[PDB]
């Protein structure tokens, strides 16, 4: 069939305190394992 | 021969074992033990901040129950005692027996807010306010099962005189309201093996459980395993009954086929759009006293052809025409629900406008993914169709892109008509 | 399988006697004796202050009757040959064929003022004017019992396709209503599965001993289940409901003393506002003898009471607090059943609005006596809500007075209040 | 219970490779045995409007309908169904449809706008011209399916439920049900010749359609035609057993009691059924196909016995005034009904009630003089209420004088002026 995903995405497209903390979950593993 | 019965919803037998349910649903669940000659009853709650479970000893040996926010009720069928139990023990239990003839039982029991209900295998129809005092008594066609969701009570009647039937009411403080009489109600009787047979003679109806959805929609699981729905039951001449779960199918569909079988549903309620359901293992149908965390199942309009996925499949992928088929109806049917509900009963919650719209959303997109198919054949007058049922202008935006990659010029004519139309 | 057996209101067998009746009613009865293999009816009335008796022969063999007021209506089953003699000789009598297919029979038949009315176990209604003229055909579900009032039928209906089932019909002007449409009926059937017994319902399968209108116009049956039916609210269809307002069953085993009599049984006539009119059968046959008892009455009493309470407690002596029960019910009832009437047909005698301030009256005290009841058990919450059912000024204040002497202070209190909120409007 | 597969007019084998599936106002569909294949042939009687044509059929199919429209066919064991339009400039095309375990499709049915199937379990599933599902929806097992334009008219049975029927029509706001499970009070049936088709069609219906003006018909095993009279109000809607085909073919048999004559039901067209006269042992019309017939429609108000007494059979004139005006008063009705609610539908009608109004009182006028002739005066003046122009009023003054009877000069004057002094 015509693949449609495409359309269907730019009809279905119309910092935060979880990604900070996210973000020193990510930096306190990368530090402890490091060099 | 047929034999009345009493029922309680989602209650489950004795079978081999000494204890067993006689209710459960989306307040709670009740049990009963058969300690020697008396029996100790135990009611336990879900929302346990609300509420605090209780036990007691019952010297009658209770056998019907309905329980919901405001309390408990219990009946002894044979025997015609019932009690009314209050949760906050602010306001009084109390205790009646209420007049049987020779081989008369009560079959079923009902609570309100302002409301007991008794129903018995002769049909009379006994009402007390929820403090005992009697206020009336009709006759109708037996009630086989009974249940209530605030001031609304859903029942359904049986005699070998009558046939299965269904009536609906709102009872209320004022403005008592019935909006259906005894129509006749579609469900599937059982043949009226043996652990079938066994849970047959304790439920003959086959009534596995009998519910209202959060929003107030009366729903009944009859033995054929599929869920209805009284859909626009607020006006009476548009009402219709919907299939919205096959279990039987939507469990052969998640196991994977292979004609998975030993696998039981045990529904205590809809919720909005998910069954809460106990899913049983094994020969018995009925859950065991540890009581399993209540599964949920997502409902599914019944479109799935079984012989086209044992062709594609041979874990089950489904074909997208089936997926749009089903993604389309199912939104379409809850959509409609959710507005009328939002209509007379308004919000109750302070987002089920926010659902309604994200619902819409789907709808929409499920006819573009048919549409698209439609195109794919290049079937004008098929896609057209379609078109016309898109609900947001925006949305229908996406029909005139597909319709102009699909290369037809003639579905981009007309649509362009629709956009002109639905703007003015 | 079922046999389409011919039906009229409180009939009987002839059993192994040659004498048998084919109607009975408040108006009067009628009667035959198969003498010489032909039939002597013989019309009976019960005011005889201003109808004569009559006798004459049916060659027919009419096994089918209807008595009302202004005439009789005859039928003969198997033949379809109907007849009507008016009570007077002003209009004339007279008799018409009525079409039968292979395997029918006429199944019951009916009359008023202004209408006739026939139905058969092929469904066919068919009905004319009081002068014979065809008015209307129709087909239904097969009829099975028939009765009629002014311009008012009501018909049931049976079959192995159709279950048991109702309607209910008026004549407007300009067309005719439906109320009720094969609705299914809460009468019970008998156990077709006790000689004089199955004599009867080989007579009559469907086991209706009567079925008849109220003297305000109300459907009442009266079936194996020994209890008088009522439809009440018919005139509102969504919200009518069928009352068991008497059962005359247990009527008996309390007149009896509490026994268990095989050898007394309640014949029905007609609901007349508080009191079916009827005749007590007595002994084997359950059904009346050719000297018929004096037409007696019951008193309707809602089927609230429990053998096991009657028993213990108590020509058998009822509890103050169940009769209050019992005497609430009934003066709800029938305070609601008048007011319809009132306002759907109006005084039909005359004296309905003192009749329905008997029955508030009777009402508000059954309450009072149930408010009485609960403030003997401090029940504040049980008294307050039978306060809410109180219905006028003077109980309430009588409710507190009770209250006040229950030392019970919060319902003197709440009950002022539904007095302020009341007497402000 | 069987739930064997309907199609309005449709026939068994009966031992005999051919039979037909459907038979309606446009036309027929027949097929038959080709080996394991089968042939299809679908014929017209309007061949001015439409073409007759052949397909072969590898599915067996068994169930069908014939809209002016197109052609809907369905496989009741296997649940395929496909749909073939008339003006072949529109695609064909073809759905499976779910079955559960035991279940069959008992019925199918399409419109202009709609497509309709039902199963023997009860699911009612419906589809737009093109295909494209719409709905889903469960009611008591369905046994017969018939539509037009909008509307649908459906018959459903169970042991649970008895026998019943639904009458529903598709608002572009929202469906409605007139009726919805009510009871139906056609007769089902109660040897060979009647067991090779009860063992195809165990309900007895043998079609099921709606009129030319729009009201719905069945057609049962006691032969009589039903329709739902005044079924636009619910509170008022009555089952008329307009025709007794027994009882004519019994008149036009010059008494006879024949088996040797039947009458297979095709369609209502106002005061006449369209059918096919039947002949010989089976009771189903055979492969040469008779041509289209007409009955008129007659109430059944004649007494058998009185004819015969009275005996081509010709009827005596005060039962046939009965007759004749029971019929005109209901049809009659029918007309307002219909030019009230849903409009002139050829621009005849009008002209049709006028002229059956007259038909009305010249009966009634009729039995007005056969009750003068009797000298009966109550009857006389309740016939003369029942007229309804002031030409027919004036007639029964104008006979009552010619009895001599004047106390009828008198009251019917005062009728007259009761309705001429308003």
């Amino acid at each position: 069939d015509i693949n449609i995903d495409d359309i269907l995405a730019e009809l279905d497209k119309e910092v935060s305190p979880q990604q900070d903390f996210s973000d020193l979950m990510k930096s306190w593993k990368n530090e402890r394992c490091s060099p | 021969k047929f034999r009345y019965m009493p029922f309680s919803p989602a209650g489950t037998p004795f079978g081999f074992t000494d204890r067993r349910y006689l209710t459960m649903n989306e307040v709670g669940y009740v049990s009963t033990v058969k300690n020697s000659e008396q029996y100790s009853i135990t009611v336990s709650f879900f929302d346990v901040g609300r509420f605090r479970e209780y036990h007691f000893e019952d010297l009658f040996g209770y056998d019907l129950c309905f329980l919901n926010e405001k309390g408990t009720l219990f009946g002894q069928s044979k025997t015609g005692q019932i009690q009314y139990r209050p949760h906050d023990s602010i306001h009084s239990n109390w205790t009646k027996i209420i007049p049987l003839q020779a081989g008369e039982r009560i079959t079923s029991v009902a609570a309100t807010p302002v409301r007991v209900i008794v129903g018995t295998s002769l049909g009379y129809f006994r009402s007390f306010n929820q403090f005992g005092v009697p206020f009336a008594v009709e006759k109708t066609s037996p009630i086989v099962a009974l249940t209530a969701q605030n001031y609304r009570v859903f029942s359904v009647h049986y005699s070998q005189f009558h046939g299965l039937s269904y009536s609906l009411s709102e009872l209320g403080t004022s403005s008592k309201r019935y909006y259906k009489r005894e129509c006749p109600l579609p469900m599937s009787l059982p043949n009226i093996k043996d652990a079938n047979l066994d849970y047959y003679n304790f439920n003959p109806m086959g009534i596995k459980s009998l519910f209202f959805s959060s929003y107030g929609d009366p729903c009944i699981f009859g033995s054929d395993n599929t869920l209805l729905l009284l859909s626009k039951w607020r006006s009476p001449e548009e009402s219709k009954w919907l299939p919205i779960l096959d279990s039987n199918m939507e469990i052969w569909k998640m196991s994977g086929g292979k004609e998975t079988t030993d696998i039981h549903v045990w529904p205590l309620a809809l919720a909005y759009d998910t069954l809460n359901c106990i899913l049983v293992k094994g020969k018995h149908i009925w859950p065991e006293f540890p009581l399993p965390l209540p599964s949920e199942m997502e409902i599914r309009m019944p479109v799935f052809v079984k012989s086209k996925l044992l062709e594609e499949n041979k874990e089950i992928q489904i074909p997208v025409s089936m997926a749009a088929e089903e993604e389309y109806l199912r939104s379409k049917v809850l959509s409609e629900l959710l507005t009328d509900t939002l209509e007379n009963d308004g919000e109750m919650y302070g987002n089920e406008n926010e659902v309604l719209a994200a619902l819409n959303g789907a709808y929409d997109k499920a006819l573009l993914r048919l549409f698209a198919s439609a195109c794919s054949d290049q079937n004008v007058e098929k896609a057209l169709s379609l078109a016309h049922e898109l609900k947001q202008d925006r949305a229908l935006t996406a029909a005139v892109k597909i319709s102009e990659r699909a290369e037809l010029p003639s579905l981009v004519k007309k649509i362009n008509n629709i956009r002109e139309a639905r703007y003015e």
